């Protein structure tokens, strides 16, 4: 039982509303604001099947009004990027399973 | 008749006031505004690294 019983297909099924942060160049207080908005945002327009365009229409507009005018946010299963950003303007947090969320302010 | 005119202009028939306005001294200053430094970041995400 515990970790040994737990398989990938059981772990993903067991828990969908988990949260895990990889990088965090942005300030402590501004993360707390964004993290709540993106989680609530994606789950809303997750729909029957996960519209990756629809998710990042909502997150783009929300983070334009909330902070600054030129805010760029991309989500995906898997990808490689190099992205020039301003200081303390970038959060990289992936959602459970196969969802990688990069958000920054250019 | 010339003296009589000079005799007509008195100290109690033509006082002579001085008046200026308070003018701030001009001053020349420099102000250079440079935006926050912008650092390149490179991140890769794979299914395993997420799960790990």
């Amino acid at each position: 039982k515990a970790v040994t019983d737990m398989d990938i297909n059981e772990l993903r099924k067991l828990m969908i509303g988990k949260a895990i942060i990889n990088s965090s160049d942005m300030q402590g207080d501004l993360l707390q604001e964004a993290q709540d908005v993106i989680q609530s945002g994606i789950e809303n327009n997750s729909a029957p099947v996960l519209n990756i365009e629809a998710a990042c229409k909502y997150i783009k507009e929300n983070l334009d009004k909330k902070f600054g005018p030129t805010w760029q946010c991309i989500i995906g299963e898997g990808y490689a990027y190099d992205v020039t950003v301003q200081n303390n303007t970038l959060l990289f947090m992936f959602y459970n399973g196969n969802l990688a969320v990069l958000i920054f302010k250019s | 008749e010339e003296a009589i005119k000079q005799t007509l202009r008195n100290k109690f028939n033509y006082n002579t006031r001085e008046c200026q306005t308070i003018n701030p001294s001009i001053r020349e200053r420099g102000v250079s505004t440079e935006p926050p430094p912008s650092d390149t970041i490179c991140g890769n995400i794979t299914q395993w690294e997420i799960f790990d």
